[PDB]
RNA sequence: AUUGGAUAUGCCAUAUAAAGCGCUUUCGAAGAGUCGAGUUGUUUGCAGCUCUAAAUGGGUGGUAUCAUCUAA
RNA sequence: UUGACCUCAAAUCAGGUAGGACUACGCGCUGAACAAUAAGCGCAGGAAAAGAAAAUAACCAUGAUUCCCUCAGUAACGGAGUGAAGCGGGAAAAGCUCAAAUUUGAAAUCUGGCAACAUUUCUUUUGUUGUCCGAGUUGUAAUUUCAA
C-alpha cells in the first residue's frame, strides 16, 4: 500500500477552480467568513495570535450585531468559546468593528401589504 | 476504632484428608409478607397550592387566536369567491 | 399472579347508577364537533367579510397531558378514568394524583363513552373544571355521589393485592 | 483595513473578566415539580424485592447489614449510602401514618 | 456599489405601517373613553380591550394613527 | 404533562407494578409470533422520545430474542428485514424473562405521503438510508461500532505516502 | 441637569433640615454618620448625591455596581427601588434591586447584565455577592446603610460584618443612618387607647369591605403591609363600586402627594395607603384608623398611635395583645356578628379569576402579604408557619393559595 | 431548445399577523435494563451473563478540591 | 334486537414498496494460515462514513466533523517490536431538529377519495382549491432545545 502523490498539481487546479466557482456565485462578497483572533491554548505558543472559529456571543453584543445577523453578513459565531480576559473582548470587537466598517450591505426587497 | 472485628455473614468463612495439624441444604429465612399492604406515605395529605408557579399567559383571558387566523383566512376565500357562504349554500 | 394495589383498583369502578348521572353532566358539556366548529367560524367569517365581544366556551376536558396538568395545578373539579386502558401505566399513577391534588376521581367503566363524549373512537380519562352557574347544583350532587359511591366505598380494597 | 496579522505578540498585559454561568451547568438541578413526579411514582410503584430487603433490615436495626446489601446490589459505596437515606425517609414517612 | 445600495434604501424606505379598518375602529374606542396620555389604563381595560394587547401595542397603534 | 409520569415510572424496573406488568406481558408477548406488528407501543414515552409520531407512516413491531452480538441490534435488523419497505428509525427495550428479550422498533414507511411531506422526517426517504441498521448507522448500531467522541473511543498508517519531491 | 428635572418631576421643590446638613458634604465625598428620624426626608437625602456621584464617574454597566444600598426590610427597600426610579428617569445608569424572597435565579441574571445602583438587604445581598458567578462588584464606590438600629434588631448580626469584609473598603464612601444610637451601631460602623377584632384569615377582606360600606360617609385610612397589596385592594373595591383612592397611585411621588393632599382636603373619603408611606406624613383629623395587617414595627406603632382606632387580629395572633399589655396600653375588644358580614366570597372569586389583571393583581399582593409576614421582626407573635394559607388566599379571592416561593 | 441565481417592473398579498434587540417584585421541564459494579471472552472499545442507579446529579481530566463537558 | 369501541379475519379491493445485478472507492457482522489480513456474509451512494463536544487542556486558554503536513518513528506498551494523541501549520467551513413544561378562549395538524383549476424536461411531471371520509387527544400543529 503506497500513497502517491501525481495528482498533487491536480488538486491545487481543481480547489482553485472551486474558490473561483465560489466566486461566480457570489459576486462582490469575499469567499472566506471573518475569523476572530484567539491564543492558542498551551504555554509554548499563548504568544501567538491565531485566527479563530467563530465570534463569541459576548464579543457579538459588545460590538451591536445580534448573533441572529452576525451570520447573515458573514460573521461566524462560537458558541463555545468564551472571553475569559478583557484583552480577548477587546481585540476581537473591534475586528468585527472594522469589519463593519468596511461593509457595504446591499438592501433587499420586503413584502408590504396593501391593507394594515 | 473499629476492633477489626469480624461478622458473622461475611462472604469468606472457615472450614487426601486434610488432618496435619491445626491453627448444600435448601434453608429458609423466615414467613416473611409477599404482599404488604399499599402504603400511601405521600399522598396521605392534601397538596394545597398549584404545582406549577408559572405566571397565567393573557391567551386564557382573550378570543382565541388561531380560531381568528381561520376567521381570517375563510373571510379571504369569501372574499376570493372559493367558500360558498351560508346563504349561497342554503339557496342551492 | 397477583395484583398489585396500584393495578387492582381499576377493577372496582364507578356503579350503573351514578356512572349513568356523571355522563348525563357530560354530554351537556361536549365539545363543539369538526362540522359544528365550522359553521361557527365561516359566520364570523361573513360577518368579517361583509362589516363587523363572545364568552368563553363551556365544555369538558380530555387528552391526557392535558387533564394530568388541569389536576396538578388544582383546576380540575372531577377526573374520570377509563378503567381499560391497554397500556395501564398511562392511568395507574392518576388516582393517586387525584389524591394529591385532592381532585375527587372516579373510574368510569371502558374508554368508549368516554370518546363518545368529546366525538372521538377513544378517551383515556376526562376532566370537569368549569360549569355553567346553572350546573353547579349538579356537579356538586355527583362529587357527592362519586365520593360516596366511590371514595367512601372501597377504600380499603383499593390497598388490597387483589387477583390471584 | 480587515485583515488578521497572524505573527506572535499582542501585549503581555492581562485582565480577568468575570463569566456568568451558562444554562447546561445547571444540569443536576432539581426542580420542584420533578421533586413531586418522582416522589409521586415512588410511592404508585412498589419497591424492589432487594428495597424490601433493605427495609425490612433498616427497620430492625441491623444497619450494617442493610448497607452490605445495597452495595452488593447496586455496585459503589455512594449509591448504597443514597439509597439507605431514601429508603429511611419512606419508612419514617410510613412510620409517621402507618 | 455604494450608491446603488443607498439609492435602493432610500426608495424602500417606507417602514410606517398604516392601520387597516378593524385597527383604526379599536384604537379609537380605546381613545375616545380612556384620553389619549394614559395608555396603561388603556390595556387594563376588558370591555373595549378585548384582545388584550399590552401598553406597548396600543402605543404604536397610536403612532401608526398618526401617519 | 403525563410522559414526566410515565418516564419515572419506567425508571423503577422492577417495583411491584412494574415486575407485575412485565411478567404478564412477557406470557402474552411470547403467544403471539417472534416478529408482530404492534398496535401502539407499550411504552408511548420509550417511543415517543425516540422520534416516533402517532401519526400514518409510522410503524411499530415488537420481537423476541433469544438471551445467552447485541440483543438490540439483532432486533433491528431482523424486523428491517421482516418489513422491507420500511426504515427503521430506532428501538427500544420494553421486556425480558429468563428466556427472551423483547424490543419494539419504530418504523417509517418512506413512500408514505405524510412522511415525505415532513421536513422533520423528510430526510430518511433519501436513499443513503436505506437499510440503516445493517451498516450500524441506529443508536445501538452506532453504539455497537465505538462511534463517540472522547479519549474513551489503520489503512492511513499502513500506506506509505511517497510525495513527488520528497 | 436631568438629576434636577427628575426632581421637579417627582414633585420637590424645597429641601428638608436632614437634606440640607447632608447634601453638600455628600457632594464632597465625605463619609457620613447620620442621626434621623423616621420619615424625615431622608430619602432624598442619600440618594441624588450618589446619583451625581454615578453621573459624574460615568458609569455604564459594563463597570458593574458601583452604589450599593441596604435596606432593612423588603416593603423599604421596595419603595427606595421606587424613589431611584423616579430619580433616575432621564438617566441612561441602570438600578436594580434584589430582597429575600425573591426570584434568586432572575436576579443573578440581572446582575450579571450590570446593575449600577443596588438597593438590597443583608441577607440577598451576601447570598449575592459569594455565589453568583459573574457579579461584578470590584468597581463599587459608595456603600450606604439605612436604619441599622432596625437592621440589628432584625437579626443581621454576623451578616453585616461578614458582608463587609468582602466589600472592598478602600476609595469607598460609607454611609450610616441609624435613628437611635446603641451599641451596635457604633461597632458596625467603627468597621465600617387602641381597638382590636379577633377575626378569622378568610373572613379579613368581608368584614372590611362590610365595615367600609357601613362607614361610607365617614373619613377612614387603613394602613396595609404591603405596597402590593395596596394596589391590588384598590383595585377591587374600585371594581366593585367602592370607590376608594390609594398612595401607591403610579409609584409617581407626585401622584401620592396630590393623592394624599386631596384626601386631606376631602372631607368624606377612604384611602388605602403602608405603614412605611404612611410614616413620616401628617395624619390628617380621620374618623377611623383601620390596621388590616399587622404592623412591620409594633415599637414604631404604638408610638405613632399614642377618631377611633380599629386593628384586625387573626386569633392565632392574640399573643400581640399580652405585647399590648407590657406596653401599658389600653385597649378594648371589638366583636361583629357573622349575618352582617357581606357573603360576597363566592362573588368575589369568581370576578378575580375572570380578569387577567385582577387575577394578577390578586396573586401579586398574595406573594408581597406573605413574604412582607415571613419577614416580621416578632416571629413568636406572627409566626407564617402558624398562619394558614387557605385562608389567606380566600380573603384574597381564591379557591386554592397560589403556588408561591415562600 | 432547455433550464440557475438575481435584477427591474406590474398584479395579488388571509398584517386583528409574525420576528430581532431592552428590561425583569414571574418561571425555567433536559432522554434508565441506561450509567455503573462483578464476572467471562473478543479486541480501552464491543458483547454475553448476574445485579442495577443519581439530581448541582452524572461523565472525563488536573489534586495528589478545582477545571471542563452535559451521554443513554 | 341495534349501536359504539376493541380484537381477530378475509378480499384478483384501491394506491405503493422490497428482492436481483454491479461493488474501484463506503459502512457493517465476521474471520484463518501467516492481521484486527485473505476469503465468507450483509448494506449503500456519487461519494460513503463522521459531525455541531457527557471534546481538549492546565494556557494570555482552545472550540462540530473530515482530510493533508507536523507532532513522531516521539510518549506509552513491551530489549526488540508495536505505535498514537493534545498543541501547531494548511484545505474546507454551516449549522441545526426533537423528547421532556396545558392551544385548552376552542386539533390550530395530517393521509386518502371525489370534483374543479393549474402546472410540466413530460398529454408521461408536479401541485393548488373545495367537499367528504379517515388518522389523531394513549397527542397531530404552533412554541422551546440549555448556545438557552
Amino acid at each position: 500500500y503506497v500513497k502517491t502523490w501525481f495528482n498533487q498539481p491536480g488538486r491545487k487546479l481543481r480547489r482553485r477552480q472551486a474558490r473561483q466557482t465560489k466566486a461566480a456565485k457570489i459576486a462582490p462578497r469575499p469567499v472566506e467568513a471573518i475569523r476572530p483572533a484567539v491564543k492558542p491554548p498551551t504555554i509554548r505558543y499563548n504568544m501567538k495570535v491565531r485566527a479563530g472559529r467563530g465570534f463569541t456571543l459576548e464579543e457579538l453584543k459588545a460590538a451591536g450585531v445580534s448573533r441572529r445577523v452576525a451570520s447573515t453578513i458573514g460573521i461566524p459565531v462560537d458558541h463555545r468559546r468564551r472571553n475569559r480576559s478583557e484583552e480577548s473582548l477587546q481585540r476581537n470587537v473591534e475586528r468585527i468593528k472594522v469589519y463593519l466598517a468596511h461593509l457595504i450591505v446591499f438592501p433587499r426587497k420586503a413584502g408590504q401589504p396593501k391593507k394594515g | 476504632e473499629i476492633d477489626a472485628g469480624y461478622s458473622s455473614d461475611s462472604s469468606t468463612e472457615d472450614v487426601n484428608l486434610y488432618i496435619n495439624y491445626d491453627i448444600q441444604s435448601e434453608i429458609p429465612d423466615e414467613n416473611f409478607d409477599p404482599y404488604p399492604d399499599y402504603d400511601d406515605f405521600f399522598t396521605n395529605t392534601v397538596r394545597e397550592t398549584p404545582l406549577s408557579s408559572a405566571p397565567e399567559p393573557k391567551r386564557r383571558f382573550a378570543p382565541s387566536k388561531h380560531e381568528q387566523k381561520r376567521i381570517l383566512q375563510l373571510a379571504y376565500a369569501i372574499r376570493k369567491g372559493r367558500i360558498l357562504t351560508s346563504e349561497q349554500r342554503a339557496e342551492r | 399472579l397477583k395484583v398489585p394495589p396500584a393495578i387492582a383498583q381499576f377493577q372496582k369502578t364507578l356503579d350503573k347508577n351514578t356512572a349513568t348521572q356523571v355522563f348525563k353532566l357530560l354530554n351537556k358539556y361536549r365539545p363543539e364537533t369538526a362540522a359544528e366548529k365550522k359553521q361557527r367560524l365561516v359566520a364570523e367569517a361573513e360577518a368579517v367579510a361583509n362589516g363587523k365581544v363572545s364568552k368563553k366556551p363551556y365544555n369538558v376536558k380530555y387528552g391526557l397531558n392535558h387533564v394530568v396538568a388541569l389536576i396538578e395545578a388544582k383546576k380540575a373539579k372531577l377526573v374520570l378514568i377509563a378503567s381499560d386502558v391497554d397500556p395501564i401505566e398511562l392511568v395507574v399513577f392518576l388516582p393517586a394524583l387525584c389524591k394529591k391534588m385532592g381532585v375527587p376521581y372516579a373510574i368510569v367503566k371502558n374508554k368508549a363513552r368516554l370518546g363518545t363524549v368529546i366525538h372521538q373512537k377513544t378517551a383515556a380519562v376526562l376532566a370537569v373544571t368549569e360549569v355553567r352557574e346553572e350546573d353547579k347544583n349538579e356537579l356538586a350532587s355527583i362529587v357527592s355521589a362519586v365520593d360516596a359511591n366511590f371514595s367512601a366505598k372501597y377504600d380499603e380494597s383499593r390497598r388490597k393485592w387483589g387477583g390471584g | 483595513a480587515p485583515g488578521l496579522v497572524v505573527g506572535l505578540n499582542k501585549g503581555k498585559t492581562l485582565t480577568k473578566r468575570q463569566l456568568p454561568e451558562r444554562p447546561s451547568r445547571r444540569k443536576g438541578h432539581l426542580s420542584k415539580r420533578t421533586a413531586f413526579v418522582r416522589s409521586i411514582v415512588r410511592e404508585v410503584a412498589g419497591f424492589a424485592p432487594y428495597e424490601r430487603r433493605v427495609m425490612e433490615l433498616i427497620r430492625n436495626s441491623q444497619d450494617k447489614r442493610a448497607r452490605k446489601l445495597a452495595k452488593k446490589r447496586l455496585g459503589t459505596l455512594k449509591r448504597a449510602k443514597g439509597k439507605i437515606e431514601e429508603l429511611t425517609s419512606v419508612i419514617q414517612s410510613s412510620r409517621l401514618a402507618h | 456599489l455604494e450608491e446603488e445600495a443607498v439609492k435602493k434604501a432610500a426608495r424602500q424606505s417606507n417602514k410606517m405601517l398604516p392601520l387597516s379598518a378593524f385597527e383604526h375602529a379599536y384604537i379609537q374606542r380605546l381613545i375616545n373613553k380612556y384620553g389619549t396620555e394614559d395608555f396603561e389604563s388603556m390595556a387594563k381595560d376588558v370591555k373595549l380591550n378585548s384582545k388584550l394587547f399590552n401598553g406597548s401595542k396600543l402605543k404604536n397603534l397610536y403612532i401608526r394613527m398618526k401617519a | 404533562g403525563a410522559y414526566k409520569y410515565l418516564e419515572e415510572l419506567a425508571k423503577k424496573k422492577q417495583s411491584d407494578v412494574n415486575l407485575f406488568l412485565s411478567r404478564v406481558r412477557a406470557w402474552e408477548y411470547r403467544q403471539m409470533n417472534v416478529i408482530h406488528r404492534a398496535s401502539r407501543p407499550s411504552r408511548p414515552d420509550k417511543a415517543r422520545r425516540l422520534g416516533y409520531k402517532a401519526k400514518q407512516g409510522y410503524v411499530i413491531y415488537r420481537i423476541r430474542v433469544r438471551r445467552g452480538r447485541s440483543a438490540r441490534c439483532t432486533a433491528e435488523e431482523r424486523v428491517g428485514r421482516y418489513c422491507s419497505n420500511l426504515r427503521v428509525l430506532n428501538s427500544y427495550w420494553v421486556n425480558q424473562d429468563a428466556t427472551y428479550k423483547f424490543f419494539e422498533v419504530i418504523l417509517v414507511d418512506p413512500s408514505h405521503k405524510a412522511i415525505r411531506r415532513d421536513p422533520r422526517i423528510n430526510w430518511i426517504v433519501n436513499p443513503v438510508h436505506k437499510h440503516r441498521e445493517s451498516r450500524g448507522l441506529t443508536s445501538i448500531g452506532k453504539k455497537s461500532r465505538g462511534i463517540g467522541k472522547g479519549h474513551r473511543f489503520w489503512l492511513r498508517h499502513n500506506t506509505l505516502s511517497l510525495r513527488r519531491y520528497r | 441637569e436631568n438629576i434636577q428635572k427628575a426632581i421637579k418631576e417627582m414633585g420637590f421643590e424645597t429641601m428638608t433640615e436632614i437634606q440640607k446638613r447632608s447634601i453638600p458634604p455628600l457632594l464632597a465625598g465625605r463619609d457620613v454618620l447620620g442621626a434621623a428620624k423616621t420619615g424625615s426626608g431622608k430619602t432624598l437625602a442619600f440618594l441624588i448625591p450618589t446619583i451625581e456621584m454615578l453621573y459624574a464617574l460615568k458609569f455604564k454597566p459594563r463597570n458593574g455596581t458601583g452604589v450599593i444600598i441596604i435596606s432593612p426590610t423588603r416593603e423599604l427597600a421596595l419603595q427606595i427601588f421606587g424613589v431611584a426610579k423616579e430619580l433616575l428617569k432621564y438617566h441612561h445608569q441602570t438600578f436594580g434591586i434584589v430582597i429575600g424572597g425573591a426570584n434568586r435565579r432572575a436576579e443573578a441574571d440581572k446582575l450579571v447584565k450590570g446593575v449600577n445602583l443596588l438597593v438590597a438587604t443583608p441577607g440577598r445581598l451576601l447570598d449575592h455577592l459569594q455565589n453568583t458567578k459573574g457579579f461584578v462588584f470590584r468597581n463599587l464606590r459608595s456603600l450606604v446603610i439605612d436604619e441599622a438600629d432596625r437592621i440589628l434588631e432584625i437579626g443581621f448580626e454576623d451578616e453585616m460584618r461578614q458582608i463587609m469584609k468582602i466589600l472592598p473598603s478602600e476609595n469607598r464612601q460609607t454611609l450610616l443612618f441609624s435613628a437611635t444610637q446603641t451599641t451596635k451601631v457604633e461597632d458596625l460602623a467603627r468597621i465600617s387607647e387602641q381597638g382590636y377584632v379577633v377575626v378569622d384569615s378568610d373572613k379579613r377582606f368581608l368584614l372590611l369591605f362590610s365595615f367600609l360600606k357601613r362607614n361610607l360617609k365617614k373619613k377612614v385610612i387603613v394602613f396595609m403591609s404591603s405596597c402590593a397589596s395596596v394596589k391590588y385592594m384598590a383595585e377591587l373595591l374600585n371594581y366593585i363600586d367602592l370607590p376608594v383612592l390609594d398612595l401607591h397611585g403610579k409609584q409617581k411621588q407626585q401622584r401620592r402627594t396630590n393623592t394624599f393632599f386631596e384626601f386631606c382636603n376631602a372631607e368624606k373619603g377612604i384611602l388605602l395607603c403602608t405603614n412605611v408611606a404612611a410614616r413620616g406624613l401628617d395624619i390628617p383629623a380621620v374618623d377611623w384608623i383601620v390596621q388590616y395587617d399587622p404592623p412591620d414595627d409594633p415599637r414604631d406603632y404604638i408610638h405613632r398611635v399614642g377618631g377611633k382606632s380599629l386593628m384586625f387580629l387573626a386569633p392565632s395572633e392574640l399573643g400581640f395583645l399580652r405585647y399590648l399589655k407590657t406596653a401599658k396600653v389600653s385597649l378594648n375588644e371589638f366583636e361583629f356578628p357573622a349575618n352582617k358580614v357581606a357573603n360576597v366570597q363566592s362573588q368575589l372569586e369568581k370576578l378575580v379569576s375572570k380578569n387577567y389583571y385582577l387575577q394578577q393583581s390578586a396573586k401579586d399582593g398574595y406573594r408581597s402579604y406573605l413574604q412582607a409576614y415571613a419577614s416580621y421582626s416578632l416571629k413568636s407573635i406572627f409566626d407564617i408557619n402558624k398562619l394558614d394559607l387557605a385562608k389567606v388566599a380566600k380573603s384574597f379571592g381564591f379557591a386554592h393559595p397560589p403556588n408561591v416561593n415562600i
